[PDB]
């Protein structure tokens, strides 16, 4: 439900986020 | 034929159109290395998808995820937290479960809490850690594409259909 959203939505710009 | 914008939602359309209890998808994409010296191909998180299916460790976990909200409770699973650490993971290329794939053109399907542990690379045996039992890793030419469940799945020929028509192959 709510952390599914917000993983995809860190899925989606991880490529560019260099610090996870 | 693809690109990265369409890169994740094909992953998306995978997992929703399959019939098996598929955990989640991801993309590692290919960089090139240098040092001061050689050429190296390495493999990196492009993008991935999660569909899904100890208050020291959770209260540790649901921080760093309340840390990623303000960026841009709940209970936060085992899967989840496996999803998102896989983030700040790379590969060199024909090293470890996406480099082996990558380097050989190859797919591997890996079926099985025993096929996980015993294959020898380290991403498998910390995804069967947080209770996956399938793994498999196809190799297309956009990258490596990577699956996972919880439950244990055959490689069916549907799924390699879908695989098939959503990335790119030479």
């Amino acid at each position: 439900s709510s952390t599914s959203k917000l993983l995809n939505k860190v899925a989606a710009r991880a490529s560019s986020m260099g610090t996870i | 034929q693809f690109n990265e914008d369409t890169l994740q939602q094909r992953l998306q359309a995978l997992i929703e159109s399959a019939g098996e209890n598929w955990t989640y998808a991801i993309f590692w994409q290919i960089s090139h290395d240098f040092d001061s010296g050689d050429n190296t191909v390495i493999l990196g998180w492009g993008d991935g998808y999660y569909k899904g299916e100890a208050e020291q460790e959770h209260r540790k976990r649901v921080i760093r995820e309340l840390n990623s909200l303000i960026s841009g409770d709940e209970e936060v699973t085992d899967t989840e937290w496996f999803f998102l650490v896989s983030m700040t993971q790379s590969f060199v290329n024909g090293v470890g479960l996406p480099g082996e794939s990558f380097l050989n053109s190859r797919v591997i399907w890996l079926s099985g809490s025993g096929a996980l542990t015993g294959s020898g690379c380290e991403r498998a045996g910390q995804g069967q850690i947080y209770g996956l039992k399938t793994m498999v890793c196809i190799a297309t030419q956009n990258g490596v594409v990577e699956l996972g469940s919880s439950e244990v799945i055959s490689q069916s020929s549907d799924l390699m259909h879908k695989v098939n028509n959503l990335f790119n192959f030479n």
